[PDB]
């Protein structure tokens, strides 16, 4: 099953889209702290 | 169950119907969750013996003061049908003090 | 088909875009 | 003549809340007395405990 | 303070499991004495503060002034103190809404937030100092004045 | 007491004074078994983590290191010496002696007070700082 | 003496119970009293004439 | 009178159920076993629907002797037992052992105090052939309810295997009998399943928190009570949620071996021992180092408002000035050393009174004002 | 597909319209997420239609919803993934049941009536 990523517009597996939305919006300044 | 389905269908058809809304809470709804059905019926502003249904629900809950207040409200022009007056007479005759 | 991300991540993504810019 | 000067020892601590409510309903309506005796029953909190 | 509060925990837990220490007989005796006294004095019960009360704001004004007397002499304020002064001055700004809130609290509020405790030492005994929730202090003060 | 780092010979304490530039070295000379030294070697415990940014605490047993007794007058049971960038920071107390705290105190705030005052006066470049509290008495009454 | 060699390795490291907003509070600003007190104090100190 | 005749058919049905349950003790040593549970549940619902009306009749008939006791004893069976025990003469309340087995000592003393001040009058002998008959049939109906309670508890190892393991068959029976059956409570949200058998206990001059408010049979279950009092509510919500998750399974009779029930129990226990897990390691950050000479700062509307809030208001700055060689009467008796100086002083200052500022007005926090909005 | 016990299970054509209606009701504050809230709406009689997911492994936790709809004469339909339904409802967490309530003079009346009509002709 394939879905469409709301942020990148690319085919994604339906099983991962939850953590895909959790992690693809990972806040960039969080990395330094 | 057939009666419950029929009552639900009747409520779905013109829910503003005073008689159906008044006779729903007291007949189909169990004493538990009857108060929620009473509030849902009271969501309809008109009270053609709907206030009488609220009074009956209060009397079932054994609230003497609430039942008397609702009956006084029911016996007014809002529910001026003779059923409200008869219920008020019966409740006053059945009141704990009966003065 | 696509999915509709919620308002929380709407605000988060808008904040990312503006801070990025 | 004799004259006694004492104090009700531990008067504050030895006040039973329900009995206090019953006594208070005599002078004030039930709601205010119930509010009083509910306010008395409340968690006391120090730095930690 | 730690030792006294441990002893207080002991006493409260003892009361909870042992029930009331006052017997029904003595309670009935005290209560009937009180009711006989009040009937002999022809004392009418204190009515609830009505929605329309002539002295309604006067009592609120006195309660707010009393609550502000604790800060009348002050140079620096903590956060809780600032919030308290804000509450009294807001209730002064909108007396009607504040009094409606007070009536609602008196009529339907029975669960209260924890009230802090500390002790002031007189070097002979310890006097307990209770800190009450800033909003509930206003209601309590108005009730006291009324 | 036993928790704080210990120095065993004369070279180590001089290195500890020299191996730091941006903090203050607070050395508790004395005997960790002394009732006096153990009274304040727990105060120095309770604040060692708090003052990590601008203070490091080393302990020294004068019997183990009998090299600074004569020069720094190590004959009171307990002594506290503050060093900054290899410079003994004199501190003016209420007591006559202005080079050491030769008594063990009790409050964990006052010692941080003194250490921070020493650091503040040492960043400027002073040699004698002035304590906030006066120790010409004990404020007992 | 009869504690196993692994059980000493299985000792748990205790931690603090209080949260960040009570272990490490943000510095509490200390503001002056509102100046309405200075006015009210003198206002209370004025009397009528009749 | 009418209620007693009404229970006659219910009494015959209860006798039939008793015969079936006694046979169930022999048949378990074309009329299947599950129907003997379903009809028994219907019968216990009916006996409750008669207990309520007989309790109402008792309250109506006994209000002549003591009109306040119903407002003090909320529970039905407690009310029947209390009116059966007290009798017409209320002098049987002092050191009464059987009152204690029904009522809390606090509510014992409140009802005794009310019995002291009673405006009710004694009942005739005719009232004593009605109230005692009603109390006797009430106790009989309670005995029947418990005698079918034990049978339902025994058989929920089969009828509802998933629900009977999370909470235990006893509380399972207490929550399925009162809900009107497994099918009834399957249509019931977990929030309502929490309040199953939630007595509206009359607070005896206490905080409503002391007498558990909004507490149901699920809150009195063995699983939740094992937890500390603070976590019980949070545990009650979760356990009732998993209870209805298992209930919806048991309604349609799936996972009769309890796989879903065991999974839900595992989830509950995992959440429980996650809640009871000790706090982790928290580092003690050191105090910040003393600051250096200077640091650049921003400035704008925010800095302007900060300077306005902390600026020397003219009334404040006028109070700091304290004159010279001008004794003044010590204002504020309760604490001297509080002199306003030139504020309101004839020594110097402006001819007009120093007008009060508005920037220094006390203000409440944003979150506290949010609490005010929600509370109202 | 995955679950044979899927009576009104809809395909990938009107699922898009269903999710669009769910999002629009979210923007209008016109849905109740969750099985318990859907059941409460059905009990109150104000629910117009409820949509659940066929991915909840113990489907009987939500198989009382079609029975309740049958009692109240309410349209009901399934979907193929709980994650999509949850995300469309306006929350990140997987939702297995949502309800759409009533509104006086609602701008969504035509679309909700169309959805009710579409589901009611798909039961067989």
């Amino acid at each position: 099953e394939y879905l469409v990523s709301p942020i990148t517009g690319e085919k994604i597996p339906a099983s991962k889209m939850q953590e895909h939305m959790r992690i693809g919006l990972l806040d960039p300044r969080w990395l330094e702290q | 169950n057939i009666a419950n389905t029929l009552m639900a269908k009747a409520l779905q058809e013109c829910p503003n119907s005073g008689i159906l809304w008044s006779e729903a809470i007291f007949l189909e709804a169990r004493p538990q969750r009857r108060t929620k059905s009473v509030d849902a019926l009271k969501k309809c502003e008109h009270d053609p013996h709907v206030l009488l249904a609220v009074a009956k629900l209060f009397w079932s809950q054994r609230k003497i003061t609430k039942a008397r207040e609702w009956f006084h409200r029911t016996v007014k022009i809002d529910s001026d049908l003779g059923d409200a007056w008869a219920f008020f007479y019966k409740f006053e005759l059945q009141h704990g003090t009966e003065e | 088909l696509g999915v509709y991300l919620t308002k929380k991540e709407q605000k988060k993504l808008r904040r990312q875009t503006r801070r990025e810019a | 003549n004799v004259m006694l000067e004492s104090r009700f020892e531990k008067m504050y601590e030895k006040i039973d809340l329900t009995l206090l409510n019953r006594l208070l309903r005599l002078i004030v309506d039930h709601n205010i007395a119930d509010y009083m005796t509910a306010k008395n029953n409340v968690v006391i909190n120090y730095k930690d405990m | 303070t730690r030792l006294y509060l441990k002893a207080e925990q002991e006493r409260q837990h003892n009361y909870l499991k042992d029930g009331p220490y006052i017997t029904a007989e003595e309670a009935v005796a005290v209560y009937t004495t009180t009711v006989h006294w009040l009937e002999s004095r022809r004392f009418s019960p204190i009515p609830f503060p009505p929605l329309s009360y002539k002295h309604d704001t006067k009592l609120l004004i006195l309660a707010l002034e009393r609550l502000k007397e604790a800060y009348s002499v002050k140079s620096r304020l903590n956060q809780s103190q600032r919030e308290e002064l804000g509450l009294i001055e807001q209730a002064y700004d909108n007396p009607h809404e504040a009094l409606s809130r007070i009536k609602r609290h008196l009529l339907t509020q029975r669960a209260f937030k924890e009230v802090g405790i500390e002790f002031m030492d007189l070097y002979s005994h310890l006097v307990p100092v209770y800190d009450v929730e800033p909003l509930e202090k206003i209601t309590d003060a108005y009730l006291d004045q009324y | 007491s036993y928790m704080l780092p210990h120095l065993h010979n004369g070279w180590q304490v001089d290195q500890a004074i020299l191996s730091e530039e941006d903090r203050v070295v607070v050395i508790r000379f004395g005997h960790d078994w002394d009732p006096t030294c153990m009274k304040m070697d727990e105060v120095l415990y309770s604040i060692a983590e708090k003052v990590k940014n601008f203070a490091v605490i080393y302990l020294v047993d004068i019997t183990e290191v009998p090299d600074f007794n004569k020069m720094y007058e190590l004959y009171d049971p307990c002594t506290v010496m503050f060093f900054f960038r290899n410079k003994h920071i004199m501190i003016d107390l209420g007591t006559g002696n202005n080079n050491k705290i030769n008594w063990a105190m009790e409050d964990k705030q006052e010692m941080v007070d003194i250490i921070e005052t020493v650091y503040r006066g040492a960043r400027k470049g002073r040699g004698l700082v002035v304590s906030p509290k006066d120790y010409s008495t004990k404020y007992r009454y | 003496a009869e504690v196993t060699e692994e059980e000493w390795l299985s000792i748990p490291e205790v931690g603090d119970a209080r949260n960040k907003r009570q272990r490490n509070p943000r510095y509490e600003k200390l503001t002056p009293v509102p100046d309405s007190f200075f006015a009210k104090h003198l206002q209370t100190g004025e009397n009528h004439t009749s | 009178a009418k209620l007693w005749d009404s229970k006659m058919f219910a009494e015959i049905m209860m006798k039939i159920e008793e015969y079936i349950s006694k046979q169930a003790k022999a048949s378990e040593v074309a009329a299947p076993e599950y129907r003997v549970i379903v009809d028994a549940n219907n019968l216990t619902v009916e006996i409750e629907n008669e207990l309520n009306i007989i309790h109402k009749f008792i309250r109506d008939k006994y209000s002549k002797r003591f009109p306040e006791l119903e407002s003090l004893v909320p529970n039905a069976l407690d009310y029947i037992r209390t009116v059966k025990e007290l009798g017409n003469s209320l002098d049987k309340c002092k050191n009464n052992e059987n009152l204690q087995q029904i009522l809390t000592n606090a509510t014992i003393m409140v009802v005794s105090v009310t019995a002291s001040t009673t405006q009710g009058q004694q009942l005739s002998e005719e009232e004593l052939e009605r109230l005692e008959e009603a109390c006797d049939m009430a106790l009989e109906l309670n005995a029947s309810k418990h005698r079918i309670y034990e049978y339902v508890e025994s058989r929920m190892s089969f009828i509802a295997p998933n629900l009977s393991i999370i909470i235990g068959a006893s509380t399972a029976a207490k929550i399925m009998g009162v809900a009107g059956g497994l099918t009834n409570l399957s249509k019931m949200p977990a929030c309502n399943i929490m309040l199953l058998g939630a007595q509206r206990k009359t607070l005896s001059g206490f905080s409503s928190t002391s007498v558990l408010p909004h507490t149901g049979y699920i809150y009195h279950s063995d699983i939740v009570q094992s937890l500390p009092p603070d976590l019980r509510r949070k545990a009650a919500r979760l356990v009732a949620a998993k209870c209805t998750l298992a209930a919806r399974v048991d309604s349609f009779h799936e996972s009769t071996e309890g796989k879903v029930g065991y999974e839900l129990k595992d989830e509950i226990e995992r959440k429980f021992d996650k809640w009871q897990e000790p706090p982790p390691v928290k580092q003690v950050k050191p105090l910040p180092a003393p600051l250096d000479g200077q640091r650049k700062k921003r400035g704008g509307r925010r800095y302007r408002k900060m300077k306005e809030r902390l600026g020397l208001t003219e009334i404040r700055k006028q109070a700091n000035r304290m004159s010279f060689g001008e004794i003044e009467e010590d204002a504020y008796q309760e604490d001297l050393g509080f002199s306003l100086g030139h504020l309101g002083k004839s020594g110097s200052g402006r001819v007009r009174q120093t007008q009060v500022n508005e920037a220094t007005k006390a203000r409440i926090s944003k979150t506290l004002q949010r609490t005010l909005q929600k509370q109202s | 597909d995955v679950n044979p016990k899927a009576y009104p299970l809809a395909d990938a054509h009107l699922t898009k319209k269903l999710l669009d209606l769910v999002q629009q009701s979210c923007n209008y504050k016109q849905l109740r997420k969750g099985a318990n809230e859907a059941t409460k709406t059905l009990n109150r009689g104000i629910s117009e239609f409820i949509v659940m997911a066929a991915d909840a492994e113990p489907l009987e936790i939500i198989l009382h919803l079609p029975l309740l709809c049958e009692d109240k004469n309410v349209p009901y339909v399934f979907v193929r993934s709980k994650q999509a339904l949850g995300r469309a409802c306006g929350v990140s967490r997987p939702v297995i049941a949502c309800s759409v309530t009533i509104k006086e003079g609602s701008q969504l009346k035509q679309q909700i009536q169309s959805i009710q009509q579409s589901i009611e002709r798909l039961l067989v």
